[PDB]
């Protein structure tokens, strides 16, 4: 039975190939005591977060703390899935443009620390494309730590045309803390950030027309919503509901010069071969938790329509389970009979070394 | 599921892709 593990900057999604949903979802963190176990992993750190210093081993989609990542994987196999890794082929995920040395190290750790019988490393955006049933299209994957626009042709990501945006869900939570603080409610601490993440996920949305929506917010209180904190205390949120994810379209809101996600989509397509551009426009797939904002697909449709040739068929696909589409795509892929020839086997690793990840994945 | 498998089975090679200028 094959395993699928999507290693997020924010959340680990893990489970078995062939299942519709990840069996286990837990925070990508390792925590250590602030004052006199030596460490706590994932949900175990979450449950004791108040007394621990938290560290994220994955930054902007790239593994940067290998010792802590090994703890994450150990916890995934033994605590979460309750499996013996030497008994299961394992599919891992990686960010677009993940350095070769990173993927070699991942491969080495899997074969040599966990003794997996076989493994494979797949690109997150590609798995989401597959989950939607396509092998050609352009994927916008906005997660907790990074946002990528990834044009894909017949299963192949087109590296020259990939766009990376270091603006994603965590930055948006931080921005919401800031503007709620300006509103009159102080959100400044580490625990308060989690509260504001929940507010963001509950109440934020993307305006179809930002200027019009701001006008409405100023003219009446119908866009206002109350939010009850865990202790019963209540706050109100007004135009911050849509100003927060507006940052995706206007990165200058947090002082970045970068183009917004609509422009990065357009720029990405325009870097691709002329004959595949219309196929990308017709197959724009959203993925990741930060694409969950109500209104986002219609706003993307609008902005891209304005940028594209006026007769271009534009289509935005935003699947309901797109928080987990990377994992779901991996589940589908690993369970295809036609995929069984793709795995990197232990025998193949032993004779070739970690560099075999370049040839097989 | 059935839909994805076919396109994956007919997935052209890294070489055959460079030929059409699509893949570097
Ligand atoms: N309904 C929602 N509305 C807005 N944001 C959401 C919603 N649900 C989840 N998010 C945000 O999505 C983020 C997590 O998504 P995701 O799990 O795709 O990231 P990750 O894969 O762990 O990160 P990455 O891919 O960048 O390394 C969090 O920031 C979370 O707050
Ligand atoms: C509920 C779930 C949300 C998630 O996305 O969580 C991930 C992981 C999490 C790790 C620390 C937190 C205290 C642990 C559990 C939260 C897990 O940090 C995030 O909340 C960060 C901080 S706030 C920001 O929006 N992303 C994202
Ligand atoms: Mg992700």
């Amino acid at each position: 039975t094959a395993l699928v593990c999507d290693n997020g900057s924010g959340l680990v999604k893990a489970g078995f190939a062939g299942d519709d949903a990840p069996r286990a979802v837990f925070p990508s963190i390792v925590a250590r005591p602030r004052h006199q176990k030596d460490s706590y992993v994932g949900d175990e750190a979450q449950s004791k977060r108040g007394i621990l210093t938290l560290k994220y081993p994955i930054e902007h989609g790239i593994i940067t703390n290998w010792d802590d990542m090994e703890k994450i994987w150990h916890h995934t196999f033994y605590n979460e899935l309750r499996v013996a890794p030497e008994e299961h082929p394992t599919l891992l995920t990686e960010a677009p443009l993940n350095p070769k040395a990173n993927r070699e190290k991942m491969t080495q750790i899997m074969f040599e620390t966990f003794n997996v019988p076989a493994m494979y490393v797949a690109i997150q955006a590609v798995l989401s494309l597959y989950a939607s049933g396509r092998t050609t299209g352009i994927v916008l994957d906005s997660g907790d730590g990074v946002t990528h626009n990834v044009p894909i042709y017949e299963g192949y990501a087109l590296p020259h045309a990939i766009m990376r945006l270091d603006l994603a869900g965590r930055d948006l939570t931080d921005y919401l803390m800031k503007i709620l603080t300006e509103r009159g409610y102080s959100f400044v601490t580490t625990a308060e950030r989690e509260i504001v993440r929940d507010i963001k996920e509950k109440l934020c949305y993307v305006a179809l027309d930002f200027e019009n929506e701001m006008a409405t917010a100023a003219s009446s209180s119908s866009l206002e919503k109350s939010y009850e904190l865990p202790d019963g205390q209540v706050i109100t949120i007004g135009n911050e509901r849509f100003r927060c994810p507006e940052t995706l379209f206007q990165p200058s809101f947090i002082g970045m010069e970068s183009a917004g996600i609509h422009e990065t989509t357009y720029n990405s397509i325009m870097k691709c071969d002329i004959d595949i551009r219309k196929d990308l426009y017709a197959n724009n797939v959203m993925s990741g938790g930060t694409t969950m904002y109500p209104g986002i697909a219609d706003r993307m449709q609008k902005e891209i329509t304005a940028l594209a040739p006026s007769t271009m068929k534009i289509k935005i696909i935003a699947p309901p389970e797109r928080k987990y589409s990377v994992w779901i795509g991996g589940s589908i892929l690993a369970s295809l009979s036609t995929f069984q020839q793709m795995w990197i086997t232990k025998q193949e690793y032993d004779e070739a070394g970690p560099s075999i990840v370049h040839r097989k994945c | 599921k059935d839909s994805l498998a076919i396109k994956l089975s007919n997935r052209p090679s890294k070489r055959e892709l460079e030929e059409k200028n699509i893949l570097p």
